[PDB]
């Protein structure tokens, strides 16, 4: 419920993070 | 999208792929500038010497 509240914050958190690192690596 | 980001990655190697290729075409080039001072180097001092050798 507001588990997935948190969890979609902290998890998409991790995702966006991840391929902002992807985008950031095409970048450096 | 995902043809857009294999743009972007085939993009980003062959950026990496023209620093590598001006760092081929400078390893070669100052090979080249070594080559033509210690080469002139040694062939100077064997001129000199060699005009010095047989005038001697």
């Amino acid at each position: 419920s507001v588990v997935l509240g948190v969890l979609i914050f902290f998890g998409k958190g991790v995702l966006s993070d991840l391929l902002d690192n992807r985008k950031q690596r095409i970048l450096n | 999208l995902g043809d857009f980001m294999d743009k972007r990655d085939a993009s980003i190697k062959e950026q990496l792929s023209g620093v590598k290729d001006t760092s081929s075409e400078v390893k070669q080039l100052e090979e080249q500038a070594n080559a033509v001072m210690r080469a002139a180097r040694a062939e100077i001092s064997a001129a000199l010497n060699k005009m010095k050798k047989e005038t001697q």
